[PDB]
Order: C-alpha cells, then sequence, then structure tokens
RNA sequence: CGCGGGGUGGAGCAGCCUGGUAGCUCGUCGGGCUCAUAACCCGAAGGUCGUCGGUUCAAAUCCGGCCCCCGCAACCA
RNA sequence: CGCGGGGUGGAGCAGCCUGGUAGCUCGUCGGGCUCAUAACCCGAAGGUCGUCGGUUCAAAUCCGGCCCCCGCAACCA
RNA sequence: GCUUGUGGCAGUCAAGCGUUCAUAGCGACAUUGCUUUUUGAUUCUUCGAU
RNA sequence: UGGAGAACAGAAAUCUCCA
RNA sequence: GCCAGUGAAAUA
RNA sequence: GCCCAGUGCUCUGAAUGUCAAAGUGAAGAAAUUCAACCAAGCGCGGGUAAACGGCGGGAGUAACUAUGACUCUCUUAAGGUAGCCAAAUGCCUCGUCAUCUAAUUAGUGACG
RNA sequence: CACCGCCCGUCGCUUGUAGUAACGAAUGGUCUGGUGAACCUUCUGGACUGCGACAGCAAUGUUGCGGAAAAAUAAGUAAACCCUACCAUUUGGAACAACAAGAAGUCGUAA
RNA sequence: GGUGGUGGUGCAUGGCCGUUC
RNA sequence: GCACGCGCGUUAC
RNA sequence: GAACCUGCGGCUUAAUUUGACUCAACACGGG
RNA sequence: CGAGGAA
RNA sequence: GACGAUCAGAUACCGUC
RNA sequence: GGAGGGCAAGUCAUGGUGCCAGCAGCCGCGGUAAUUCCAGCUCCAAUA
C-alpha cells in the first residue's frame, strides 16, 4: 500500500513586470483579484541592460495560493492549454513542467478565466514521502516515498485527464 | 510696575470704597492680567495651575465643532457651530471663522482640515481668539472643558483672559499683591525665560483701581 | 593647359578648294576685267547712288543668275 | 483559445451554397458593408472570377509543406472573398507585386488595403 | 634583449609573478605541439625527445626560436603531416630588472623563462618510423639554438608515442585505456556482450 | 607779349630754352638717354635664343584665354624672355631647347592689349619661319 | 569655534527690510519687419528661492537649527 | 624607460568627457541662377575613427595591451 | 676598491648574404669570453682636512 | 545554477515553482 | 454689539 | 608702452563691524562675572608703478602649396609696446644663409 | 546696367618686376711712389784693318798715324710691370623683405 | 526622309496678359 | 507623400 | 496665436509633372 | 481655443 | 591723455576735466 | 594681306568652335542662332 498520498502543493502564480509603476501597479491588481489573497511583490537584485537597473525592489509580483483553491490552478490547466502540457515522449517524462511567457494586459480589459495572456504556466512536481518536514521544531528529511515526480507526479496530472504523456 | 507699589494696588487698595464705613456684605477681589498675547496658536501656554482659581464670571459659550458629531459636542452644554457645508464656501474668512472661534474663552473642538488652513478656516481666527488649542479633544469637550468651564485654575487662551483670587474682605498685604502673583503661573512666567512679556494691565476688586502706574 | 594646343584646327574638317574651272588672268587683263565688271560705262550709267556692292554676289547661285 | 468572426466554414457553404453562381452569393451580401454591397449588387467584373480560380489551384496543389504559389494581380479593387483566405496573393502597388498571406480578418476589406502604395516618411536634414 | 645574464641560476626563489606580481610582460612562446596535431595516436609512432641535462632557465624568446627553427625543418623536409613538436618545457618565473639614487630596489618584471631541471624533457616531438633521421637531424638544430642543453634521445613509453610500451601497446592490440575495474563495460571490448561477462563478473564477486 | 621773348639780340635765350623745355618729350628723352640700348635686344630688331620652356599665360580684363608663350634665353645678351608664339597650333612646333628668332609687337613697350607682361613674338623654330610650319605645303622637321 | 554678511533659471544680477505678484541681460528656441541682406523687435521653454522645520490663512519674503561662502576674532594643551 | 596629452575622408579642423547620428572648409565631380559673363548657391563621390582585444544589446565614443607624435622626468655600468 | 649588468672588444656553430659558391669579404639564430678611460651597483679607506 | 510560466522584459533589469 | 460672523487675524 | 588685482606705500575719505587699559551699568555678601559703550589699529573706500614687481595661453580660418593682418573662443591687473639678438641672456645648438679660410664648435653680417 | 549706385584703405591672395643709391666684378682711362727692356746721343774701348818708316828681296815683325766691330758709360725718349689714389662704361646679387597690377578675397565704411 | 511630341530655350519669337498706372 | 518653415482662407473661444 | 482647408518651400519617395517668387509667386496657370 | 507677441 | 555717454563697434561727431 | 568701325571690301540668314581656341594696331570680338576666331565661298587693296 497505498494509504495516503496525492494533493496540490500550491498555485505559485507569478508575473515578471520589469518596471516600477503604474505598471507593476497592475500586474498586482490583476494577480490580486485573480487571487483574493494580496500581492507579494518581487525584489530586483541589481542591474544590467534591458532596464531593471535598480536595487532589489519593484519588478514583479509573487502572490501564490493553495489548498481549497486547488482546482483554481487547473482553473486554466486544461483550459488555458487545452489540458495539454509538454508532451512526448521518452520515459514518459515530457519536461515534468510547462513552458510560459509573461502575462498581463489590463487598464480596461476584461475578466477571466483564461485571458490575462499566457502567464506563469507552472507550480508543479517532484515526487513524494510525507507531509511536514518543512515543519518547525524537530525538523526532518521526508521519507523514502514515491517517484521523482515523473513516474508518480505525472500519473496525477494524468488523472486530471489531459495531454503530456 | 513690578515695584513696592504692588501692595499699593493690593494692601493700600483693598478698602477704598466710595461712601461711609465699609458695608456689611461679602467681598470680591482678583488680579487682572492675560493669557500670553501670542496669537492663540503657535505658543502661549501649556499646563500647571497657579492659583488663581475661578471659572466664568459671566457666560462661557466658547468654541467646538467640525463634523455632524461635533454638534453633540456642544449639546449637553453650549457652544458655536463650524457647519459642514461651509468649509467650502463660508465657514471662515473674517467674521466667519470668527463666529465659530470668536466667543470669549477660546476653543475646545477637534481637528480636520487637510490642505486648507493657510488663509481661511484654521488660519483666519488665531490671534482673533482661536486656532486649535489643547482641549483634550478625543472623548469630547467637557472633561477637558474642566479647562473650559469650571476649575480652573485659569485656562488663559484666545484673546487675553484669565483669573485670580486669594482671600475675602480684608486680611492680605504682602501676600495680597504676592497673592495676585500667586494668582499667576504659566501666565506670568514659564519655561525658557518668561518672567515678563507685556507693558501694563489693571486690577482692583470693586473699590477703585489698583496700581496707579 | 598645353595639351589643348591648336584644339580648333585639329577639329576642323578639311574642305577642298574648287579646282579652277579655267584660269584667272594675271596682268593688265585682271585690272581690265575689273574695270569692265564695275567702272565700265553701263554701271556708271545707272545711278551712282543705286549701284550694287562689288561682293553682294557673295557667291549666291540664286542671285547670281537673276543679275546675269 | 482563439476563434474566427462568423465561422470560416459556414461561409464556404454560404458562398458555394446551392447557387454558387456569382462569386458573391446574395448570402455574403448580408455580411458586407454598404459600399461593398453597393459594388457587387451593382456590376462586378468577370475577370475577378478567373482570378478567383487562380488562387483555388494554388491552395490545393501545394502540399501541406505550406508553400503557396503566389498569385499575381493588379485587381487591387477586389474585396477579399471567404474562399480567398489562406492563399498568398501578390498585389501590385506601383513598383512591384506584394505578397500577402490572407487571414480570415481581411475579408470584406479591399484587397488593396495591404499593398502599401507609398513608403511613408522617415526624416532628417 | 639584455643578454642572458638575468640567465640560468636561482638568486630568487621562484617569482611566478601571478596574482602577486601583476605586470608580467606577456610570454613569448604561445605555441605547443605545432605540428601534425589531431594525430592518430596510432600512426606517427616512435618518438625521439630532447632532454636537457642542466638545472637552467631556458629563457623565453629562446624557447620561441626553438619552435621557429623547429618547425622550419620539421616541415621544410617532411611536411605538415610529419611533425607534432610537443613544446614540453613552458615558461613561468617572471624575472626582473633594476633602476633616491641607489637606495633599495626590487625588480620590475622583465621576461618569463623556465627551469629545465637537469634531466627534464624539453621541446620534444614524435613521429613515424620512416621519419627517424628526419626528426633526429632536425632537433639537432635546436640544441645549437637555445642555451644548450641536448639529449636528442630516442624513446619508448608509457605511450606518449609509439611507444615502448612497444611490447605493451603492441600487446593492447586488444583494447585501449581501462580496463580499470570490472563492471559497466561501455568500451565495446567484444564480444556478446554484457550477458557473458556479467556472468563471469559476479561469478567471482560471489566467491567472497 | 607772351612768355617767349622777342628780341633780335635774344636768340641765345630762345635757343637754350628750346633745348631745355624739349626734355619734356618722351620720344626725345627716350633715344637721347641711350634707353634703346638697355632693353633685352640691346637696340636690335631681332634676337636668337634657346627655348627655356613653353609656358602659358592668361588673358586680361574682358578676355579669358590660355596664351601660348615660350620663355627664351637670348644669346649674347643672356636674358630671360617672355615670347608669345603666334597663330593656332604654333606651340606644337616649338620643341624645348630649339633655336628661336624673336621680334617685338607694335612699338617696343606695351604688349598686345590682351597679353600681360609679354613683349615678344616668335618667328623661327630651328631656323624655320613659323608661317612656313603653319602651312602644310611649306616645311616641317 | 566667537561676532556679521550671503546662497533665487544654465551664467551674471534683481524681488526680501515694505509677507500674497519671482524680474532684467546673456544664452537656448520660434516669429516679425524688409523689394531684399544685415540691424532691429516680439513671443516661448526654463528657478525646487542652499536644506530642515516654526509663526502664519499665506513665507523666496519674518524666525529659528543644520550645510557650504566671504569677512572680521582667536588662548588649545 | 617613468608621469600626461594625441592619432577620425586627400589636407587642415569638429563628434569622444555627455555610448546609438561621423560634421565643417578646401579639394574633386555634376547642376542651378542670369538677357548674358563673373560672383553666388545646391547636390554628389569619399573615413576602416592608428592597430589589437574587453565591458556592452550597442563602442570613433569607456576600458585596457601593443605602434608611432608631442611634452615633461631621468641614475646605466 | 671590488662586480661588470650596462659600454666597449674580440670567439665558437654555420642558416644566411655575397647574382655561380656557406668563411675571399661578411655572417641570423644560439653560445664561450676579455676588457676597467662609460655608466650602474656597493660603502671598505678618507669631513678628529682630500 | 539547470528545467519551468512571461505582458512595458525581450541578454535581464523584476516578478512568482520546483531538484 | 452679541447668540449669526468670514477671513491669514473681529471692535464700543 | 600696458598693467594698482597681488605686496608695499600713502588721503579729508566708509551711512555701518572688531577693537586694551582705566571710566560706566547690571548681579551677588564679595571675591568676583556678565554687560554696554570704547583712541589708535584692523577690515571697507580712493590715489600710487623714474615703488617691488608683473607683460597669457587653443581652435577654426584657400583660391598648387604652406600660410595670418581674420574671427571664434576659455581666460588673470594687464597678455611685451617701441625697439633688440643664437648677443655676456637661446634650451635643443656645432641654430640656418651668407661672409672670411685650402679647412672654421672662432669670428662678422643677416633671419625670429 | 542709373544708391540694392559709385568707392577707399589695412591685411590676405593671384599673376608678376627688379628700379634709384651703395658695393662686387669686367673693360678702358688717369694720378701717386718705384722697378725698368729697347734705342738716339755721349764719353770711353779698339779686335780687325788701310797707310808710311825701320828689321828681310819675300811670308812675317816693331812703331808712328787713320778708319773701325764686341764691350762698357752717362744724361735722355720710354715700352712693359707693381704700388697709391680717382674717373668712365658695362654687368651682378639672395631667403625674408620690397615694388607692380587685379578682383562679388577679409574688416569696416572715408569720399 | 517625314509625320507627331504638355520635350528644351519667353533672353530667338509672334499673339495675349501683368507692372510702371 | 511628413520633423518642419511660409501665404491666402474656413470655424471659434 | 487655435483646429481644420488650400497653395509654396523643405525632406522623403519607384514617382511625388512642372511654371511662377518684393509689390509685378503661393486657392494664381480657370490647378 | 478662454479673444491671440514683434509685426 | 583721463573720464563719462552713444553705439553691434567709438580710444569719433555731444558732455566733464 | 584683309573684308564690324577707323580702313577700300560679305544684308552670305554657310559649316565648325561656345569667353575655350584664338583674333585684335586702337575701339573691341568670342559664354550655341559669332558680320573680328577656324574654314568654304564671294568680294577689296597694293600687285612681281
Amino acid at each position: 500500500n497505498p494509504m495516503r498520498d496525492l494533493k496540490i502543493e500550491k498555485l505559485v502564480l507569478n508575473i515578471s513586470v520589469g518596471e516600477s509603476g503604474d505598471r507593476l501597479t497592475r500586474a498586482s491588481k490583476v494577480l490580486e483579484q485573480l487571487s483574493g489573497q494580496t500581492p507579494v511583490q518581487s525584489k530586483a537584485r541589481y542591474t544590467v541592460r534591458t532596464f531593471g537597473i535598480r536595487r532589489n525592489e519593484k519588478i514583479a509580483v509573487h502572490v501564490t495560493v493553495r489548498g481549497p483553491k486547488a482546482e483554481e490552478i487547473l482553473e486554466r490547466g486544461l483550459k488555458v492549454k487545452e489540458y495539454q502540457l509538454r508532451d512526448r515522449n521518452f520515459s514518459a517524462t515530457g519536461n515534468f513542467g510547462f513552458g510560459i511567457d509573461e502575462h498581463i494586459d489590463l487598464g480596461i480589459k476584461y475578466d477571466p478565466s483564461i485571458g490575462i495572456f499566457g502567464m506563469d504556466f507552472y507550480v508543479v512536481m517532484n515526487r513524494p514521502g510525507a507531509r511536514v518536514t518543512r515543519r518547525k521544531r524537530c525538523k526532518g528529511t521526508v521519507g523514502n516515498s514515491h517517484k521523482t515526480t515523473k513516474e508518480d507526479t505525472v500519473s496525477w496530472f494524468k488523472q486530471k485527464y489531459d495531454a503530456d504523456v | 510696575i513690578t515695584s513696592s507699589q504692588v501692595r499699593e494696588h493690593v494692601k493700600e487698595l483693598l478698602k477704598y470704597s466710595n461712601e461711609t464705613k465699609k458695608r456689611n456684605f461679602l467681598e470680591t477681589v482678583e488680579l487682572q492680567v492675560g493669557l500670553k498675547n501670542y496669537d492663540p496658536q503657535r505658543d502661549k501656554r501649556f499646563s500647571g495651575s497657579l492659583k488663581l482659581p475661578n471659572c466664568p464670571r459671566p457666560n462661557m459659550s466658547i468654541c467646538i465643532f467640525g463634523d455632524a458629531f461635533d454638534v453633540d459636542r456642544a449639546k449637553s452644554c453650549g457652544v458655536d457651530a463650524m457647519s459642514v457645508d461651509d468649509l467650502k464656501k463660508l465657514n471662515k474668512n473674517k467674521k466667519l471663522i470668527k463666529k465659530l472661534s470668536k466667543k470669549y474663552n477660546a476653543f475646545i473642538a477637534s481637528e480636520v482640515l487637510i490642505k486648507q488652513v493657510p488663509r481661511l478656516l484654521g488660519p483666519q481666527l488665531s490671534k482673533a481668539g482661536k486656532f486649535p488649542t489643547p482641549v483634550s479633544h478625543n472623548d469630547d469637550l467637557y472633561g477637558k472643558v474642566t479647562d473650559v468651564r469650571s476649575t480652573i485654575k485659569f485656562q488663559l487662551k484666545k484673546v487675553l483672559c484669565l483669573a485670580v483670587a486669594v482671600g475675602n474682605v480684608e486680611m492680605e498685604e504682602d501676600v495680597l499683591v504676592n497673592q495676585i502673583l500667586m494668582s499667576v503661573n504659566f501666565f506670568v512666567s514659564l519655561l525658557k525665560k518668561n518672567w515678563q512679556n507685556v507693558g501694563s494691565l489693571v486690577v482692583k476688586s470693586s473699590m477703585g483701581p489698583a496700581f496707579r502706574l | 593647359t598645353l595639351a589643348k594646343a591648336g584644339k580648333v584646327r585639329k577639329q576642323t574638317p578639311k574642305v577642298e578648294k574648287k579646282d579652277k574651272p579655267r584660269k584667272t588672268p594675271k596682268g593688265r587683263s585682271y585690272k581690265r576685267i575689273l574695270y569692265n565688271r564695275r567702272y565700265a560705262p553701263h554701271i556708271l550709267a545707272t545711278d551712282p547712288k543705286k549701284r550694287k556692292s562689288p561682293n553682294w554676289h557673295a557667291g549666291k547661285k540664286e542671285k547670281m543668275d537673276a543679275a546675269a | 483559445f482563439t476563434f474566427r468572426g462568423k465561422g470560416l466554414e459556414e461561409l464556404t457553404a454560404l458562398a458555394s451554397g446551392s447557387n454558387s453562381e456569382k462569386l458573391i452569393s446574395d448570402e455574403l451580401a448580408a455580411l458586407f458593408d454598404a459600399k461593398t454591397r453597393r459594388r457587387v449588387k451593382r456590376g462586378i467584373s468577370e475577370k475577378y472570377a478567373k482570378f478567383v480560380n487562380k488562387v483555388r489551384r494554388s491552395k490545393e496543389k501545394c502540399p501541406a509543406g505550406e508553400k503557396p504559389v503566389p498569385v499575381k494581380t493588379h485587381y487591387r479593387s477586389m474585396i477579399v472573398i471567404p474562399e480567398l483566405v489562406g492563399g498568398i496573393v501578390g498585389v501590385y502597388n506601383g513598383k512591384e507585386f506584394v505578397n500577402v498571406e490572407v487571414k480570415f480578418d481581411m475579408i470584406g476589406k479591399y484587397l488593396a488595403e495591404f499593398a502599401m502604395t507609398y513608403k511613408p516618411t522617415t526624416h532628417g536634414k | 634583449r639584455r643578454p642572458a645574464r638575468c640567465y640560468r641560476y636561482q638568486k630568487n626563489k621562484p617569482y611566478p609573478k601571478s596574482r602577486y606580481n601583476r605586470a608580467v610582460p606577456d610570454s613569448k612562446i604561445r605555441i605547443y605541439d605545432l605540428g601534425k596535431k589531431k594525430a592518430t595516436v596510432d600512426e606517427f609512432p616512435l618518438c625521439v625527445h630532447l632532454v636537457s641535462n642542466e638545472l637552467e632557465q631556458l629563457s623565453s624568446e629562446a624557447l620561441e626560436a626553438a619552435r621557429i627553427c623547429a618547425n622550419k625543418y620539421m616541415t621544410t623536409v617532411s611536411g605538415r603531416d610529419a611533425f607534432h613538436l610537443r613544446v614540453r618545457v613552458h615558461p613561468f618565473h617572471v624575472l626582473r630588472i633594476n633602476k633616491q639614487g641607489m637606495r633599495g630596489a626590487w625588480g620590475k618584471p622583465h621576461g618569463l623563462a623556465a627551469r629545465v631541471d637537469i634531466g627534464q624533457i624539453i621541446f620534444s616531438v614524435r613521429t613515424k618510423d620512416s621519419n627517424k633521421d628526419v626528426v633526429v637531424e632536425g632537433l639537432r638544430r635546436a640544441r645549437y639554438k637555445f642555451p644548450g642543453q641536448q639529449k636528442i634521445i630516442l624513446s619508448k613509453k608509457w605511450g606518449f608515442t609509439n611507444l615502448d610500451r612497444p611490447e605493451y601497446l603492441k600487446k593492447r592490440e586488444a583494447g585501449e585505456v581501462k580496463d580499470d575495474g570490472a563492471f559497466v563495460k561501455f568500451l565495446s571490448k567484444k564480444g556478446s556482450l554484457e550477458n557473458n561477462i556479467r556472468e563471469f563478473p559476479e561469478y567471482f564477486a560471489a566467491q567472497a | 607779349g607772351v612768355g617767349k621773348p622777342r628780341g633780335i639780340r635774344a636768340g641765345r635765350k630762345l635757343a637754350r630754352h628750346r633745348k631745355d623745355q624739349r626734355w619734356a618729350d618722351n620720344d626725345f628723352n627716350k633715344r637721347l638717354l641711350g634707353s634703346r640700348w638697355r632693353n633685352p635686344f640691346m637696340g636690335a630688331s631681332h634676337a636668337k635664343g634657346l627655348v627655356t620652356e613653353k609656358i602659358g599665360i592668361e588673358s586680361k580684363q574682358p578676355n579669358s584665354a590660355v596664351r601660348k608663350c615660350v620663355r627664351v634665353l637670348l644669346r649674347k645678351n643672356s636674358k630671360k624672355i617672355a615670347a608669345f608664339v603666334p597663330m593656332d597650333g604654333c606651340l606644337n612646333f616649338l620643341a624645348e631647347n630649339d633655336e628661336v628668332l624673336v621680334a617685338g609687337l607694335g612699338r617696343q613697350g606695351h604688349a598686345v592689349g590682351d597679353i600681360p607682361g609679354v613683349r615678344f613674338k616668335v618667328v623661327c623654330v630651328k631656323g624655320i619661319s613659323l608661317l612656313a610650319l603653319f602651312k602644310g605645303k611649306k616645311e616641317k622637321r
């Protein structure tokens, strides 16, 4: 056995702006209200070409939820990507994860659902074991349970019934 | 003029009358001065009694208002109105801000202005007789209206005004004028330098004058 | 310049001269012909104010025949 | 998850309907703006019909190797017909022929609307 | 340059003048193999090598000249397919010069040479049998160059060459490198394959 | 009376006066002051010389043109001469170092209105009249 | 440090003693005028009043505390 | 050699401290204008930014290492 | 005064020049040296006379 | 650091997952 | 006057 | 010749700021410690170089070519004026051209 | 070609020119102080030779007389040469400079 | 060797028109 | 044809 | 001065036909 | 655009 | 010559010495 | 040796050249329809 296992971690939602405001000042709102939770911005540890020549500050939003709003992630899983993600073909492990690109668009724009445009198409796997070694007090190494996502965390994005296998 | 003659305004001036013996009823003396003559805003007062000791003498309707909740902040007592739909038309100017802040005592309302007080509401009224003073405006304008009604002490704000007292009919001299001074504290002096800041004044009781300087 | 020497003559098309039909009498004869073509009494006859130019016959074949 | 105006197929059946006579069946008529309707309901040319078929052969014969045979034309006055979508027609502008991939969106619009007739202005002095 | 007086000795431990002596007047011999490179590792066998017997500083430029005249002939009578003249010295130690008119002066770098330990192999190359004297006569050249020196020795191995190891590689007819342990045989040694071996394999591990 | 004196005894006066007031004449003042002998030809009418080089000179005022000129070295005199080579192709015959015969242009002094500082004409090349070289049927070397 | 005077467009100067308006010249930028060419003229862009706070309805403006500038004064072991 | 300044059309000068555009004059070459002739004007051809590399999305531009140029400094046995 | 790097001066090997030929006349590279009228190091002798 | 999702980001300036 | 009072600050 | 900013000198001058001793005021119980005014001087104003002394620097800049009376500039009082030289001042320098020699690191005459 | 007309100078540029004075040299001429070939004349000198007398008839010899070559001499005419002054005629010379002429160069505007 | 030419010279010209008015 | 510079005008505060 | 309109210049352009330039060019070539 | 500077 | 003013420029036409 | 004027003689609707080559004694010719250039033709002058 086979007593317990399978659940949906968290819905790590993230846009990657690349300015201050009133731009990030948006990817926020957007995130925030697709979210219900608020918006943990993102730093900016340091500099170079394509702008982003700022100290760790202002250049993306993090807000990422979990649990009951489980399906709230696959709330465009199937949808957004027709329930098809990095498929084919070796070891049935087709890039455990799913491609992406930035997101956004909204000063007027209309709610969603899909829309909001492509987005952070991941928040995914890596096998199993236990429950709280990410604990506190008497911490620990999870068990020796399950398969490196893949041969396990694939057969549970395969019973959300969709393409990748 | 802060001289020997203080007890000429007090001792020698305590049984002047204007007729025969000296009557047969109670007495009523004091010691006139002011509040600070500053401008009823920036700096002119703080805390600490003299005394002194008194209250009204005649009326006390002063100033307290701001919102629809400031009316009840003048209902179980009696004060002036700042209005609601007037701070954007006519709740301040000259005879306006006056109205609400121009009574006799000073002010005991709260605060709420924003970007308007450099020449209108909060502004035009200061040395007139009010400009947001210390009246513990948080629970209302009654408990701190112990500093705005009775006891006292002698809250001296707005335009001049204050109080004084020591004895009754006749039994004070060095401590009569020195009782008038005693009837003065954070109004005759205070923190960094304040032993004097005026020119003259008045005093008596009911008799006739006091200091003839 | 320099090399531009005689630019003109070099560029000129050398035309040939009308090989003498007959001859040009040289002697009292020429002075005679002239005397006849101009100071002979038939020309001193018509007005001395309306007699032609000793070269109006610029060699014009059309006015050459009209006169003769 | 994107779709198209009024259903690319309904129109192939709408255009090539029972009476696929005049290039623009009275069906497609209900769809076009007054100016276009005006023209067709008025007097459209036949050449515009042989040009039609020239795209036809280009769309099928070409393998799924997505390499369409560019069809050349001066008929800049032609209003894209439903079945004209997908083919790359070379349209003359003034200098040469312009190759344009016909999308579903450019229908009811004048074929000339894509063959830039002049190069706008850059600057400096 | 300044002659070879700042020449072969010691007088100074070894100022490899890296991180600590920044200004190393860049090298002189940025070559090393100059020859029939990308070789067969069969083919151009039997190597003759040039050993130096004298704890010296075979200078910078000097090693260059070596290369120069080295290749010069190497090729000039044998071809671009003939040589492969492995440098095999190499020139650290930044030496220095001198220049308050006589009061305490350290050197400023002044050219990098290298320590030929007496017995060490220098600019030594490798080629096929039919090149013998070819190579040999040639290396002579150098010995005549370069603060000599000189082995012009004929060799063997190991296997930097042919190279005796003669009976060896001529024995490892069958194979190349490991060998080594005995397990994941991904060096197609022949011939079955895995199955059989992996039989015998543990068939002995088991005998313990 | 006028300025001049009318005495029968005063001939001398009138005489000296004329001899004096006469210096005011250039034509006079000219030949009288052996001026003719100091010019490049030393009075002479013509002079032989060797071509030092063919140079060209620009026309003046309303004219613009490349004039053909030869810088010559006169024989016994030994002076640098500016000499204008006449008609059309002319300079095409003058080879450098040949012998040339030069003469002046209209009264020795002002050059032809057009020319600048040229005062001489070239008439012979290697002792061959130019005109001769100018007309085909005549001469050439 | 102690006395006393001062930081206002990009520059040089005004406005402050007499609280509500920030001006002049140059420079930058555009136009007039003219038969035309100079000249000449108009109109724009541009100041956070060193900086921080206080009086005040209102502060470049009066008042302070810092930061540099100049001038006086000066005794350190 | 140690300090510091510099190589940009064929020539003489700009652009570099303020990275994205290489300009002016002469010269070469063509045309205007004019009744015409000078004059005058426009438009073209032409730079690899000494040379080698590094940062960099991008280098004549900032940074180096070489090659000459000028200026300082200098003790060789 | 040592020392001789640096100066100067000779020398071996012979690839080269020297149109034909390495050495008549010269010689790259590389290498051995002499020199103490350069210069540079050094501080021994002499400021309690050079 | 790889492998994941990119709309002013797109070498990245900055945003969220994971070994 | 003042209970009304505006404003930069209300007086006999 | 031109420079009065610098250093010096020197004038009634400056509407105002320092500036010692006595003298004055204020405070203590005094000793004593705070005050205000206060000669010169200083600093502010002017003249002053047959007073000490001073006397710039880079860019462009046609009618082969190099060129500067041209203008642009950044700039401190002023920016070397007449005049004068490889001179007893000139670095490179044995300057370059002459001249005097068979010959000149000398002479002299030039040129900047 | 008529004030958007004429026009002046500085500097520059373009194309050119060698003047006047001085000096150098050449030719010629003169002066100053010397050296001085040659020759007329002069005083010498006298080979050689003519005559007469004597030693022999003769070649020869002595002497007297006369003409007379070389040599030498003084005053003179004075060639050439040198030195010292001066004249005449020619001819020479340069970078920088200078002069000449021209222009819708440059700066202004004198008239 | 012509036709024809909104091709060039208004400073080669007619005709016409503007300006001085 | 558009970074812009002129000249009749149209509409208006 | 404003937004349009129209002419002229300029700069683009395959090409943006060209005339005209102070009143005596520029909604003028009936543009 | 809130009646428009030099002209 | 020293100064004021005028001018784009004025050691010039005016003004103070 | 000339043919615009002085200075006798082309009013050729001539060819080439285009301020270039050149003419010109002095005026002045020449910059695409040259009466002065180059040349043809015809003319003029003095005429071995």
